[PDB]
């Protein structure tokens, strides 16, 4: 009967939740007391990259932590040079409709998706000079929300069809399909050493999937409205959120719950991109009120405010050395924030 | 639904049966990782100019 | 020669109202100029750097012009050259850039209608400074010139009788490069309402007049403005080449110098009042 | 991706030609071209240069105010029209491609090279004779220059380039450490300042040929006299 | 400037990209990008037949005034999370088909199809990010609404009609029941066309009030409005 498998599955969402309420014998909040506080963080624009012309929908830092490729709602994708602000390649897109953006940890390829529903990947190394496309990696039905490289031949990309995906690259095929989600997915984030991601989605739920395996380690729960932000702990133990309650969440992997959350009451706007920094130590949300303000992310206090935009910083990256934060709005600048 | 209603049974299953350990050592951890590394943040505390890249 | 003609009441009347309606039009004008760059969805329109430079046409130029109005209009203390004919040379100065800013909006607003769907492309940030900066320069080497040209000090002409030290053949250029440009914002707001008349008629004679008539109140209130003050202003100083320079010409003529401030009070009324993406910045700060 | 080239003959001494390469299999308009040319006895030496778009144009000293290079984009063609040209224009004149932007490998392909009979700053200091050497032996190939080539933004400009006899050369180290696409990784570049070496750790016999080092400091744009290998 | 002689040309890379995104971006601002949106079973295939994956962009020339049409029907997802993406196109065109006031939608539980289109209408207008975007509102399928209106009655779908089994009377009905869905009458306007088989005037339609957008959007970026 479909009845007594709804009579069922409530009890085990009553058994994972009386095991999750068996570990919480201390908050994180309270052992994250008696530390030093972080104190305020001031960060200035230190570089703003100007060349793009419509709502820089999604950047990512190159793995090198100097290149940084940027798609935008133009026809472009321009890959700036951060430590002297050049532009290094243009790249006119087949649809101008993208809402996500890649550059693969080798510096070869770079991947733009969007309303399309196709991850088309560039191959900038080339021999000829231009910024190819290799790939058109079709087979999703609803938007491509984001993309990400695991090496050069497989990329993980969660489309709006309830669905992430794993990839090959040179076949372009699907390998694996991560199924499970209720409504859309809206970000991901692979784990350091890529063999877990997290997918954060529009049914408030992450869910730690497994690249390996093929089907879905734990799932998170805890939001209430959208989740549009997944970032790893550096570790690779925690992960945040982000959603349109105007909160972040820290969960965790080993304790299958959140561990602190991050709202301050004067804001009520929903978050785009969160972003941990190296070490783990800030939470560098960005915000529809056109800024991204540093929560520390042990003790939940809004540690400073990156207030720089003229609109809402839809990107957010932490470079892999962390020496800078560069964050891009729906004006089309992009300013990295040493 | 039918086939729906088992797969969301046969994943909740799956899910319940996971070595859960303590938010007490569940954050000694993450508390063990940034005290730890935030001598290599240079985020936290300000390197100046010498040390900077996006100097000018 | 001097022309010590002074009004005997009449004198400090106008002049504390020139030094209190000079600074009830920088109150008119701090808020708008402070606005116009405050607000960042303002400054990027283009056309902002032309209410910009009208804004700060009519602050270089009130307040410049009021005490070289008073100080000469109390006792005529200044007496020499340098400490006159490079003041009014600043005042006029400004109010060229002004009528020069008012020329930019005339024909920022001119394309935007005539050629609708290209003025986006055309009125660029590029674009904007290349005319914004160019009718202010030479506006001032059409105001300092006579101090670098004619002066009836340094060379033969004929020294007017309306200003000390410029001289008539000077009255025939500035009137000149003054109105061969305010007519044409008098045409410019008429093909704005010729442009719009062909568009109102042609939506209802299509079907699903009323388009014009809302822009029609605001733009004779603007296209008046320019007469109801540089009007009169104009038809006393052409007097110069002609035979009258009465004493009651010089004595109405200035009261009627302070309309140019008046002017001044009343064009951020009719730019930035009627501006609606001003007006809730004003609503909001 | 070849460059081919045209031109080429016996003028006299005051005479005029108009060399001409004809570049196919690469997107010709973003890529810096140049002419580099080789004494018929002697290593390289620099001629001229247009950049992507031929917005800036330098030339060498000795070539300066009578050859003209130029290029025309939509045809994918480079040109060098040499006017009153003496008796020490006579060289084979290779076209070069040269792409910069962030992390590229100027100096990537050479062309053919049109030998261009006539009838009769940096200084890169290799100075090394002949070097026989048995294959599988370490080589350390040392170029010196009279300027420190570590710029402000911390890359040491310095080329390696491979002629084997009887072809063009080609690129090996293309920065201080870096290497070419399709050179073997045995090939190591090595130094910083004014000291580098090029060091071939394993050998072989196809890699024997002259072997040049360029600067790219400062558009003198000079070459090393190429140490040469043989068996 | 101390750079190198490769950082001098890398500077020309960038400045010869400059030179070719901003003449781009005026090959792309010379363009009018429309917006086909609908509900299903309208007839956005009629009229981008009547002029010339995910979103399928149509391009088509009139009056040397070059069209972009988005018809994101084929999308399947949550139209809250990519409207965001069309927050700066010129006039949302959308499509009511007038002959679905007494068809049905069998998988919610009333659903009138025209009850739907009507919310979708609502749901569109009243977005945050379309508060400037005039909405074109073109209503298929006239000559099939006779055809059907002389039989069956408006009454069906509004029980607030009194009125005749007539055209007239219930096709400004019609109009009138979504002209007011609005709650920005101020800010946008909506355009109303009644195609059926108008095939010459609704592209003639389009440019005219698209050129009654771009007018009316120049007199506010210059203020005068
Ligand atoms: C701005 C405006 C309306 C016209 C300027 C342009 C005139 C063309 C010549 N440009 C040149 S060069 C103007 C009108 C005036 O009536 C006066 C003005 C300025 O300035 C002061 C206060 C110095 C005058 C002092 C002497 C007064 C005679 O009793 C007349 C006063």
């Amino acid at each position: 009967e479909l009845d007594q498998l709804r009579q069922e599955a409530e009890q085990l969402k009553n058994q994972i939740r009386d095991a999750r309420k068996a570990c919480a014998d201390a908050t994180l909040s309270q052992i994250t007391n008696n530390i030093d506080p972080v104190g305020r963080i001031q960060m200035r624009t230190r570089r703003t990259l100007r060349g793009h012309l419509a709502k820089i929908y999604a950047m990512h830092w190159g793995t090198d932590s100097r290149l940084l490729v940027s798609a935008s709602q133009d026809g472009k994708l321009i890959i700036w040079d951060s430590y002297t602000t050049n532009k290094v390649h243009a790249i006119p897109l087949r649809s101008s409709w993208v809402m996500t953006c890649a550059y693969a940890p080798s510096g070869n390829y770079v991947a733009c998706g969007g309303l399309d529903n196709i991850c088309s990947i560039y191959n900038l190394k080339t021999r000829e000079g231009n910024v190819r496309v290799s790939r058109e990696l079709a087979g999703h039905t609803g938007y491509l929300s984001c993309c990400r490289f695991l090496d050069d031949n497989q990329i993980v990309t969660s489309s709006g069809d309830t669905t992430c995906a794993l990839w090959d690259i040179e076949t372009g095929q699907q390998t694996t399909t991560f199924t499970g989600h209720t409504g859309d997915v809206m970000s991901l984030s692979l784990a350091p050493d890529t063999r877990l991601f997290v997918s954060g989605a529009c049914d408030a739920s992450a869910k730690l999937w497994d690249v390996r395996e093929g089907m879905c380690r734990q799932t998170f729960t805890g939001h209430e409205s959208d989740i549009n932000a997944i970032c790893f702990f550096p570790n690779g133990n925690a992960f945040a959120t982000g959603s349109d309650d105007a909160t972040c969440r820290l969960f965790d992997l080993r304790a299958d719950q959140e561990l602190m959350t991050y709202s301050h009451d004067n804001i009520i706007c929903g978050i785009t991109s969160v972003s941990f920094s190296k070490s783990g130590r800030l939470l560098l949300a960005g915000y529809d009120d056109f800024n991204c303000n540093v929560w520390d992310a042990l003790k939940a206090d809004r540690a400073g405010v990156l207030a720089g935009h003229d609109n809402r910083v839809s990107c957010l990256g932490v470079t892999d050395d962390g020496m800078a934060v560069a964050t891009g709005s729906w004006d089309s600048f992009l300013k990295i924030w040493n | 639904s039918i086939a729906q209603a088992r797969k969301l049974v046969e994943q909740l299953k799956m899910e319940a049966n996971i070595d859960r350990i303590k938010v007490s050592k569940a954050a000694a951890d993450l508390m063990a990782y940034c005290e730890a590394h935030a001598k290599e943040d240079p985020l936290l505390t300000p390197v100046p100019a010498s040390e900077n890249p996006f100097r000018e | 020669e001097c022309f010590m003609v002074l009004n005997p009441s009449q004198q400090l009347a106008i002049a504390v109202l020139s030094l209190t309606l000079g600074t009830f039009t920088v109150l008119e004008n701090l808020l708008v100029l402070c606005v116009i760059l405050h607000s960042r969805s303002l400054r990027c329109r283009p056309s902002y750097h032309f209410i910009g430079s009208l804004a700060v046409a009519d602050l270089l130029g009130s307040v410049i012009f009021v005490y070289s109005f008073i100080d000469f209009h109390v006792f005529h203390r200044k007496d020499s050259r340098n400490v006159f004919l490079f003041k009014l040379g600043g005042v006029t100065a400004s109010f060229t850039a002004s009528v020069g800013s008012l020329f930019l909006t005339a024909i920022d607003r001119y394309i935007s209608i005539h050629r609708p769907l290209a003025y986006k492309r055309i009125v660029t940030r590029p674009k904007a400074v290349v005319a914004f900066c160019l009718m202010w320069t030479i506006a001032i080497v059409i105001a300092v010139l006579p101090l670098l040209g004619w002066n009836c000090e340094k060379l033969q002409s004929v020294c007017s009788d309306i200003f000390p030290h410029i001289d008539k053949t000077y009255l025939m250029f500035w009137i000149g490069v003054v109105s061969v440009l305010l007519l044409f914002i008098v045409y410019a707001y008429m093909y704005i309402l010729w442009k719009a008349h062909s568009h109102a008629v042609r939506m209802i004679q299509r079907g699903t007049a009323r388009m014009d008539i809302e822009l029609a109140k605001t733009l004779v209130l603007i296209l008046v403005v320019l007469i109801i003050c540089w009007g009169p202003l104009l038809a006393i100083m052409v007097y110069d080449v002609f035979g009258k320079m009465n004493k009651l010409i010089k004595t109405v003529f200035a009261f009627c110098s302070m309309l140019c401030l008046l002017n001044s009070t009343v064009n951020p009324i009719i730019y930035a009042l009627r501006s609606k993406d001003l007006r809730h910045a004003f609503r909001s700060m | 991706v070849q460059l081919v080239e045209s031109g080429g003959g016996l003028v006299q001494p005051g005479g005029s030609r108009k060399l001409s390469c004809s570049a196919s299999g690469f997107a010709f308009s973003s890529f810096g071209m140049h002419w580099v040319r080789q004494a018929p006895e002697k290593g390289l030496e620099w001629v001229a240069y247009i950049s992507s778009g031929s917005g800036t144009i330098y030339y060498a000293d000795t070539v300066k105010g009578r050859f003209t290079i130029s290029r025309d984009d939509p045809k994918n063609t480079l040109f060098l029209q040499m006017t009153s040209l003496r008796s020490e224009d006579t060289a084979m004149y290779y076209c070069v491609r040269s792409i910069y932007y962030y992390g590229s490998s100027p100096f990537d392909f050479w062309g053919q090279g049109t030998t261009l009979t006539v009838s009769s700053d940096i200084v890169m200091t290799q100075a090394t004779s002949s070097v026989p050497v048995t294959p599988g032996e370490s080589v350390s190939i040392s170029c010196r220059s009279s300027k420190s080539l570590l710029h402000s933004n911390g890359n040491t400009y310095l080329y390696w380039f491979l002629q084997r006899p009887g072809q063009s050369p080609q690129l090996l180290i293309y920065r201080m450490s870096n290497l070419a696409s399709g050179v073997p990784d045995r090939f190591s570049g090595s130094g910083s300042g004014t000291a580098f070496t090029l060091t071939i750790s394993r050998l072989s016999a196809e890699d024997v040929g002259v072997y040049y080092c360029m600067q790219h400091l400062e558009y003198p744009l000079t070459f090393g006299a190429g140490t040469k290998l043989e068996l | 400037c101390t750079l190198s002689a490769e950082d001098k040309a890398a500077v020309e890379r960038s400045k010869m990209i400059d030179r070719n995104l901003r003449e781009d971006g005026e090959k792309a601002a010379r363009e009018v990008k429309l917006l086909l949106l609908g509900a299903g079973e309208s007839g956005k295939s009629t009229i981008v037949k009547q002029m010339k994956t995910g979103i399928v962009e149509t391009h088509f020339t009139f009056k040397d005034l070059h069209f972009k049409m988005f018809d994101v029907g084929g999308q399947r997802s949550e139209r809250k999370k990519w409207i965001h993406c069309f927050e700066g196109v010129t006039a949302i065109i959308f499509c009511v088909a007038l002959s679905d006031y007494d068809l049905v939608l069998a998988e919610d539980e009333e659903m009138n199809r025209m009850h739907e289109s009507m919310k979708l209408f609502d749901s569109i207008c009243n977005n945050k990010w379309f508060t400037d975007t005039s909405i074109i509102l073109f209503l298929n399928k006239k000559d099939l609404f006779e055809e059907k209106i002389k039989k069956s009655p408006l009454t069906i779908c509004y029980p607030e009609y009194a009125g005749s089994n007539t055209y007239e009377e219930a096709a400004a009905y019609i109009q009138c029941q979504f002209e007011d869905l609005n709650k920005r009458k101020d800010t946008k306007e909506i355009y109303t066309h009644f195609t059926c088989a108008t095939d010459t005037k609704n592209v003639q339609f389009v440019f005219d009030a698209v050129t009654d957008v771009i007018i009316k959007n120049n007199l506010k970026d210059c203020g005068l409005f």
